[PDB]
């Protein structure tokens, strides 16, 4: 009762979510930088740190 | 810095950064390097830090 299984769909999104805490981070970095009118989300996202 | 002043007039000058996270650490540091050293004077010991 005090002992939980965490399986492969839970630590891989764990995993995934910890990436995401980065490249949010990343993009609240550049997205508090400004003259956004005219970027898009491409160079604002980063698929290395996921 | 070097611009204003140059008379007996206080000269007030304005360093509009991004907030204070989003400015990245280079950003930072260099601010408060210009910040802490602020003095008649200061030009050789800021290019000996550079």
């Amino acid at each position: 009762g005090n002992r939980r299984i965490r399986s492969v769909g839970e630590m891989a999104e764990n995993q995934f979510r910890v990436g995401l805490v980065r490249v949010e981070r990343a993009v609240k970095e550049r997205l508090s930088l400004g003259d956004l009118d005219t970027l898009m989300p491409q160079d604002m996202i980063n698929a290395k740190p996921i | 810095r070097g611009r204003v002043g140059r008379s007996h007039h206080q000269a007030y000058a304005w360093l509009l950064t991004p907030h204070p996270k989003a400015m990245t650490t280079d950003a930072q540091k260099r601010l408060e390097a210009i910040a802490s050293l602020e003095d008649l004077g200061a030009g050789f010991a800021l290019a000996t830090h550079d």
